């Protein structure tokens, strides 16, 4: 269920960023939307700041410090 | 996060007790007051001259002595291993080898002091 | 030079430990591993010579997946749009984006 | 962005280095890299290297109460040097200040390749992995592996240590 | 890279510097050694963490420990020093020439 | 180098559990009992596929199923459950051995209510079997052609054409 | 010191190179250089005295800021590619790095300058040992990374210590001195073929250090370490000082003798790759080793020195202790050119 | 036998401490090769479930392997409850 | 820089791969061989001249086993020599055969129309 959820959370977040880049970079003339840097198609993990780039600062801490910092 | 305000709080207080320690009571600095102390007398020679250290060699085995503590400290999670012979040869092959530096040590003479 | 000693005897001394994606104590996976996989299984056995050229795109991608340069490149391009467009006021974030959003599990 | 603790600890780390490295008397130099090594091991810390980071800080606070007693022993002066009471010293330590400025400045300012390569800061947040499971610690598993996986490296580094007993009882006779 | 790499570099290059630039005494030159020694544990660690290579988190204590056996190599070698010559000068090391 | 296609909103919508971790704990040993099934397909299609875009279907009937599973609990006893996840939830590591009074309770109701026989030591953990028509993935990797390798050794060794022919030697 | 401790010792170091030679992981060969380096130190200290004190602790300082930076340069190849094989590094700043301390650890110029001291403050059986045994794990290492070597500084640093070596050689009066800087010039020779051809590279090792070992042993033999006491050799034992100077006449590559054959297969390697200029250059500044290996020559074995009285006692001694090696030592010295081909069953 | 007694008499009489470590680190060497538990310490560690027992693809030709945990197939741990 | 320590199929630590064996075996009078023994013999010689003995006739069984041990050595060395210069020119004719377009073949031409331009000498 954890598995479940946790892939729901994370593809919910990608595309909330996907259509947040697709308004914000319009005007941009060579930009490709949601364009991977990589040359393989296969599924990639989201590296931290893909998921929580376009967020707060305290969510930012939270989700990179928050275990470690906890006591 | 916590830690961080903990060691901040420490240290703050200890400076603020230093603090009001130098600054509440009345101050009567002068030369005799401040100079060193050897019970009645001034100091022949300079406390800044060479030491001479007796315990040299144990000194320097101390370091080596103090690794085999970073080598043994993960034991208790290297115990939860399937195989357990090999992680309990290693752990006892390790002892083995430090209690054979401290006899090897002890049986050369160099644990005595320099005279 | 090199005397492959584990080679002919088959002891495994230090190969353990040469590469990242081989046999982690518990199954931890490296945080490059399918990368790393695709690139060692396009490189073996063709020799250096030829997998520095015929195997450059999981290398690539491997490089990629170890120090994220290209995708710093690209989240700072879409951060620097996003401060400008927002400083002139042509654009405001969603609530989603500024602490409002409605979490799920 | 978020704070750059990181940051600023790897910057004291840094200024610890220029204090030992600019060579005032051995006691301030010692003094340097104790403050490096805690903050090392806080940095270690805050990327999740609990375990290493306390063990380098306990190795290093043991070394340095030996070098410590070593320079009472075979490293004084009459008047022992601080990094102000030295031309050399102070221009050395300024040297360094100065150098890690500039460094910085063209770091976070401008994308440049100092030496290796070139990037643009952004915090050491971005570059974490997010992954989400477990009932135990990687590092701490990593660590024990070494008496089932590393049996070679065991094997090595106690015959290092005997040997470096003998070395150093051998060295040190005389005659 | 982060800046947190670059920083550690730095200090490695700072206390290379240190090394290579002989003041009078023999300890401050130890001293740098080891603050080099420090310098690489934290850079492998940084980087062994941020990798998730789990089988390479035994490599630092590893280099912790020769780092040890280096240290005491150099303070056996500067006892001998100090008792030849009553100090841990490096101008006293001259009787060799090129 | 290619577009990265994701979900649309509506399609990551379902319907959510939202229990606290004391009621999941409470009930993770009959909910491991009872929807055994499409977990165990959900996850083989995870860790068959490598792709969470390919198992949305399987996670929405994994969410099906503990919905029914909890509203069957809150049908027949609530209190029983409520009373142990409770207990469960005082302690601050959750710690099983602290409530085996609420435990024994719930365990009984459900046990006489539905036929829930609670899993021995050792069986939730077993590594187990799952019929499915899915498809197994052909390249779950989107592996590239492998370069062709050097074409081999081959043939009989004979001696060196005039010798070594190094300067002046003849043999 | 113990001969149980000094067998120890010798193993160790031993170990240590072969623990360099048969790793496949960076760790295991920088754990090799420390275990060699940290064994190795009390050898040179044997005979205790202030020179070899100052010997041991110049040798310590320059391996441990090579080592220092070896594994500077293992942590920065690591950072860019995961990866702990030695097969051939995958940044540039990491690859210099490499051979600046490799470079450091064998002594070639500009970092020559602790090789003559470090001999000199040492007997000649801990010469012996350094210059003949510790050129083998860094030259190992090398030889293994070759492919990602830069041409351009390994080339400088060859011509460098070659050029060096015959400048420092003509002006000493010491013999462990003239052997530091002969072993200078070699290791240039040796590594100036090294990004060509690997397998010159270990005949040229495999010549020089038979010579050397040769050399050192005829020395040990008649007990000198400068000039004039070489000098009186010739009224004790003349056929030591005969072998001596064709030894010497082999160690200036003159032909026929061994000493002529690598550098002739290295001249004939680089002129495969369209390399001339250097060449001609590495054979002419030879030229000044063998100058002052004929000095050696002329002072030892071609003409009679003055002796002094007691000499004569000498006469009614033999030596107790014989070295077994020395006789097949000097024939591989000086007789192997006709089995120049052999050297294919070396690659 | 009479040689070994005289000079364990004169440890234990000057020596007790290293009598007593020598003895302690003799029994931990050798205890542990004898004793019918160690493979009960393997078996306790390989019953350790840390991740998640990943379901294999059903092709029909398993008989022992379970379909469901409750099923009587794959290993049990009824000998750790009575241990 | 290293030719022939990659290829394929190479035992590590062999000396002497089994393929050896297709091979001649040298024969025990060939030069080499004799040279070896000489080498053993020289070497003999300087032992019996360095310890201060009859150098000729000192020690005969001493001479007998320099000779013996360099021919035997010098033997299995022969062997691995020609063993790799066998595979040298075994793998550079398989290399031209499976590359045809490298080493193309070119009508000759005779020397009656082939114009070589001609230098006096005076
Ligand atoms: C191939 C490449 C080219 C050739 C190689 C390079 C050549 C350079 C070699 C230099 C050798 C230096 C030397 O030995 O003496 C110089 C020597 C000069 O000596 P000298 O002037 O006559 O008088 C010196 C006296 O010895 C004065 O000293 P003393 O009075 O104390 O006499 C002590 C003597 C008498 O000896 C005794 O007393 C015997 C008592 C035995 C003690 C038992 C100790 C055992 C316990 C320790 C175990 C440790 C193991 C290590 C474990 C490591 C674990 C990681 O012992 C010795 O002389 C030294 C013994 C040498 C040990 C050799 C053993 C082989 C080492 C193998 C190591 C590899 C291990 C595996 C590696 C795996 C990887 C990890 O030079 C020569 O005589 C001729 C040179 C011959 C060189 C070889 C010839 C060509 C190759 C064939
Ligand atoms: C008792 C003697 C005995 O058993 O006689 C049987 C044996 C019969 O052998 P064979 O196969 O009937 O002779 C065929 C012809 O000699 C035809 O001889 P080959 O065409 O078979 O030549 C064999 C080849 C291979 O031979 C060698 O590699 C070396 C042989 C001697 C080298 C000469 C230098 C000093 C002597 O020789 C060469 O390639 C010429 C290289 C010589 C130049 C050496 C480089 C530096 C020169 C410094 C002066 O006689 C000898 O071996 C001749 C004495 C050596
Ligand atoms: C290229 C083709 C092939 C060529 C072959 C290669 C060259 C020749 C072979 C080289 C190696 C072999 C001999 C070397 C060890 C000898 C040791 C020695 O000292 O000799 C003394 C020894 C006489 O001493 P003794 O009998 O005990 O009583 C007199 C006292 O000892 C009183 O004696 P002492 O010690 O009191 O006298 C003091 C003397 C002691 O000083 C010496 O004796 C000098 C020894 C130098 C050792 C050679 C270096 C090692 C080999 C390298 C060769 C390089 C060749 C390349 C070209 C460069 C030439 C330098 O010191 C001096 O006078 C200062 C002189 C300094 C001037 C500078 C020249 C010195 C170096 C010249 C070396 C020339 C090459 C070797 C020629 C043969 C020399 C015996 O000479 C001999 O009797 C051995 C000669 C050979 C006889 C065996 C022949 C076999 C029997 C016939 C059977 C027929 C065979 C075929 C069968 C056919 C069927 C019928
Ligand atoms: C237990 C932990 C909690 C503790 C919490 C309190 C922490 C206290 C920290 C230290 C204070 C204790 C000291 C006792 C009173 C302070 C007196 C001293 O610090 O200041 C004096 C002030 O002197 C100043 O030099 C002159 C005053 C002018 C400078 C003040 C700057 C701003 C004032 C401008 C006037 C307008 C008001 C602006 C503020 C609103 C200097 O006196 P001095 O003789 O040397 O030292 C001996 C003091 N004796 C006599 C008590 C023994
Ligand atoms: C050729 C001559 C032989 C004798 C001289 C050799 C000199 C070198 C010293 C010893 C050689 C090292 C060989 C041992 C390599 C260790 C690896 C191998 O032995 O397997 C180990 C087998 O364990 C053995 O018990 C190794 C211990 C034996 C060594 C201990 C004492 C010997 C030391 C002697 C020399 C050291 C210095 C001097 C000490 C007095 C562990 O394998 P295992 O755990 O199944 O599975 C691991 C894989 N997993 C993780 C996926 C499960
Ligand atoms: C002064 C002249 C040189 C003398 C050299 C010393 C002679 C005595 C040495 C004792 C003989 C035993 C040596 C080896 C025998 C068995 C070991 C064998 O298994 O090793 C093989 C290797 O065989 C040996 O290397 C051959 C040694 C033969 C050396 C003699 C050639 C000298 C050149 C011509 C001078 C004439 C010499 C005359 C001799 C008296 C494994 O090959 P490999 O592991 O894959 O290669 C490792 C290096 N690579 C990968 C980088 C290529
Ligand atoms: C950790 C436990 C203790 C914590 C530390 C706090 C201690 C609290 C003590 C409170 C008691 C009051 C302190 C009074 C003593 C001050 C020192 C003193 O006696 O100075 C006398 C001095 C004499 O000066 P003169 O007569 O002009 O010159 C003669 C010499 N030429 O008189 C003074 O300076 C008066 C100063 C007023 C004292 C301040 C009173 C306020 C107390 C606040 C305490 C702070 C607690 C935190
Ligand atoms: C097989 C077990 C191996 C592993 C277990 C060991 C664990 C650690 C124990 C060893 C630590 C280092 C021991 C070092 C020994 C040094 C001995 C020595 O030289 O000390 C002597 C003292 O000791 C001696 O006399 C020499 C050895 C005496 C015997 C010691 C024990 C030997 C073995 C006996 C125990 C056998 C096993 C127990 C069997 C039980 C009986 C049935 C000198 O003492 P000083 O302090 O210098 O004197 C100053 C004041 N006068």
């Amino acid at each position: 269920l954890f598995q479940a959820e946790k892939d729901r959370r994370v593809l919910q977040m990608l595309r909330e960023n996907l259509e947040e880049e697709a308004i914000i970079m319009k005007d941009v003339p060579d930009w490709k939307v949601g364009e991977s840097v990589f040359h393989t198609t296969r599924w990639v993990t989201p590296m931290m700041g893909e998921l929580y780039g376009l967020r707060t600062n305290e969510e930012i801490l939270s989700a990179t410090y928050g275990f470690i910092w906890y006591t | 996060m916590n830690i961080m305000l903990t060691l901040l709080t420490n240290v703050t207080l200890a400076s603020l007790l230093v603090l009001i320690a130098f600054w509440l009571p009345q101050l009567n600095a002068y030369s005799e007051k401040t100079s060193p102390y050897e019970c009645g007398f001034d100091p022949m020679g300079s406390a800044r001259l060479p030491f001479s250290m007796k315990f040299f060699l144990v000194a320097i085995t101390f370091l080596l002595f103090d690794l085999e503590i970073a080598l043994l400290l993960p034991l208790p999670w290297a115990s939860q291993t399937n195989n357990l012979k090999t992680m309990l040869t290693m752990a006892l092959f390790l002892l083995i080898l430090l209690a054979a530096s401290l006899a090897y040590e002890w049986t050369q003479k160099g644990l005595e002091w320099a005279e | 030079p090199f005397f492959d000693v584990q080679k002919r005897l088959g002891l495994d001394l230090d190969r353990w430990m040469t590469i990242q994606s081989a046999e982690q104590p518990h199954k931890i996976p490296g945080r490059c591993h399918a990368f790393e996989k695709e690139w060692i299984e396009c490189a073996h056995g063709i020799g250096g010579i030829r997998a520095e050229k015929e195997c450059k795109i999981e290398f690539d991608d491997f490089v990629e997946c170890l120090l994220r340069q290209k995708t710093m490149k690209r989240l700072s391009a879409i951060k620097r749009q996003r401060d400008k467009l927002i400083k002139e006021g042509k654009y405001t974030p969603p609530p989603h984006h500024l602490g409002k959003e409605d979490p799920r599990p | 962005m978020t704070m750059y603790i990181a940051f600023i600890l790897s910057t004291i780390f840094v200024i610890g280095f220029v204090g030992f490295s600019s060579k005032p008397s051995p006691i301030y130099g010692g003094l340097g890299l104790i403050v490096s090594g805690g903050v090392g091991c806080g940095i270690v810390l805050n990327f999740g290297g609990s375990f290493l980071g306390l063990m380098v800080f306990l190795i290093y606070l043991g070394g340095m109460l030996v070098v410590f007693g070593y320079t009472t022993a075979m490293a004084t002066e009459m008047y022992p040097e601080v990094w102000v009471s030295n031309k050399t010293v102070f221009g050395a330590f300024v040297s360094g200040l100065m150098m890690e400025f500039c460094m910085v400045y063209y770091a976070l300012k401008e994308e440049e390749v100092e030496i290796i390569f070139k990037f643009n800061g952004l915090g050491d947040w971005v570059i974490y992995d997010t992954g989400d499971s477990g009932f135990f610690s990687e590092e701490a598993m990593g660590i024990a592996a070494l008496y089932s996986y590393g049996t070679w490296l065991v094997i090595v580094t106690g015959w290092s240590l005997l040997i470096g007993v003998v070395v150093i009882m051998e060295i040190t006779r005389g005659n | 890279m982060p800046l947190v790499y670059m920083n550690i570099i730095m200090a490695f290059a700072i206390a290379l510097a240190g090394l290579l630039m002989y003041r009078s005494h023999l300890m401050s030159s130890l001293l740098c050694l080891e603050g080099m020694m420090l310098s690489l544990f934290i850079m492998s660690t940084l980087i062994i963490l941020n990798t998730h290579f789990t089988l390479a988190n035994m490599m630092p204590i590893i280099l912790l420990v020769f780092a040890a056996c280096e240290a005491a190599l150099g303070l056996s070698l500067l006892v001998m020093v100090s008792n030849t010559y009553g100090t841990d000068y490096v101008q006293n090391l001259n009787l060799l020439q090129c | 180098p290619g577009i990265v296609e994701l979900p649309t909103l509506e399609d990551l919508k379902v319907q959510e559990v939202k229990v606290s971790s004391s009621v999941l704990k409470a009930a993770a040993h009959h909910y491991g009992a009872q929807c055994d099934k499409p977990n165990k397909e959900f996850m083989l299609c995870r860790w068959e596929e490598k792709d969470p875009r390919r198992c949305l279907e399987e996670g929405k009937l994994v969410n099906q199923c503990a919905l029914d599973f909890f509203r069957q609990i809150k049908r027949h006893c609530a209190e029983p459950f409520t009373e142990y996840w409770t207990c469960i939830d005082y302690s601050g590591l959750q710690l099983f051995r602290h409530c085996r009074k609420q435990q024994a309770k719930f365990d009984e109701c459900v046990l006489d209510k539905l036929g829930w026989v609670r899993p021995d030591l050792g069986e939730l953990s077993k590594v187990t079997k799952v019929k499915t028509d899915r498809p197994l993935p052909e390249n779950p990797y989107h592996s590239r052609a492998r370069p062709e390798p050097n074409p081999e050794a081959e043939g009989d060794l004979k001696p060196a054409k005039h010798g070594s022919r190094l300067f002046f030697w003849t043999m | 010191m113990n001969p149980i401790i000094y067998t120890t010792l010798i193993m160790t170091v031993m170990s240590g190179t072969m623990l360099v030679m048969i790793s496949s992981h960076w760790l295991l060969i920088w754990i090799g250089f420390e275990m060699n380096l940290l064994a190795m130190i009390p050898v040179l200290m044997k005979n205790f005295n202030p020179r070899a004190t100052e010997a041991a602790t110049k040798y310590f300082l320059t391996q441990a800021t090579a080592s220092m930076m070896l594994m500077m340069a293992i942590i920065i190849n690591l950072l860019y590619s995961g990866q702990w094989t030695i097969t051939k590094m995958f940044n540039p700043v990491a690859m210099t790095m490499m051979t600046m301390a490799l470079a450091m650890k064998l002594g070639l110029s500009p970092f020559h300058f602790w090789v003559p001291e470090v001999t000199q403050g040492i007997s000649l059986q801990a010469g012996l040992l350094l210059l003949t045994w510790q050129k083998l794990a860094p030259l190992s290492v090398l030889c293994q990374i070759s492919q990602s070597i830069n041409p351009n500084l390994m080339l400088t640093m060859a011509m460098l210590s070659i050029l060096i070596g015959g400048w420092g050689g003509l002006n000493q009066t010491q013999l462990r001195k003239i052997m530091a800087y002969s072993s200078i010039a070699h290791m240039g020779w040796m590594t100036a073929v090294l990004p060509y051809n690997t397998t010159m590279t270990i005949l040229n090792l495999l010549i020089y250090i038979t010579m050397t070992l040769a050399m050192f042993m005829l020395l040990i033999h008649s007990s000198a370490t400068t000039t004039l006491s070489l000098s009186h050799t010739w009224n004790k034992m003349p056929v030591i000082t005969s072998l001596m100077m064709v030894t010497l006449l082999s160690m200036g590559g003159l032909p026929p003798l061994s000493g002529f054959m690598p550098k002739w297969m290295i001249i004939q390697e680089m002129t495969k790759n369209e390399s001339i200029i250097m060449p001609t250059l590495m054979a002419m500044t030879a030229l000044l080793n063998l100058y002052f290996y004929m000095r050696l020559a002329y002072s030892s074995s071609l003409t009679m020195f003055p002796s002094t009285n007691n000499m004569k006692m000498k006469w009614q001694f033999e030596h107790t202790k014989q070295m077994k090696l020395l006789p097949t030592m000097i024939v591989l010295s000086t007789l192997v050119l006709p089995m120049t081909p052999a050297l294919s069953s070396l690659n | 036998a009479g040689r070994i007694a005289s000079f364990l008499k004169n440890a234990w009489a000057k020596e007790p401490v290293l009598v007593a470590s020598f003895a302690i680190g003799g029994l931990a060497i050798i205890l542990p090769s004898l004793s019918p538990y160690t493979n009960y310490a393997i078996r306790i560690n390989r019953a350790t479930p840390y991740n998640y027992p990943v379901p294999l693809r059903d092709d029909g030709n398993m008989p022992d392997v379970p379909s469901h945990p409750q099923d009587p197939q794959g290993p049990s741990l009824e000998w750790l409850k009575n241990l | 820089m290293t030719m022939m320590s990659g290829r394929p199929g190479r035992v590590p630590l062999q000396f002497l791969p089994n393929e050896a064996r297709s091979l001649p075996p040298p024969k025990l009078t060939d030069p080499r061989l004799v040279y070896m023994g000489f080498l053993g013999y020289c070497s003999g010689l300087i032992d019996n001249a360095i310890r201060r003995r009859p150098v000729v006739s000192a020690g005969l069984h001493r001479q007998l086993l320099y000779v013996t041990s360099f021919v035997f050595f010098g033997y299995y060395l022969l062997k691995r020599q020609d063993y790799m210069y066998a595979l040298r020119d075994h793998d550079m004719f398989a290399y031209v055969k499976s590359h045809p377009e490298d080493f193309p073949e070119k009508d000759k031409k005779t020397y009656g129309e082939i114009l070589e331009e001609f230098h006096p000498v005076r």
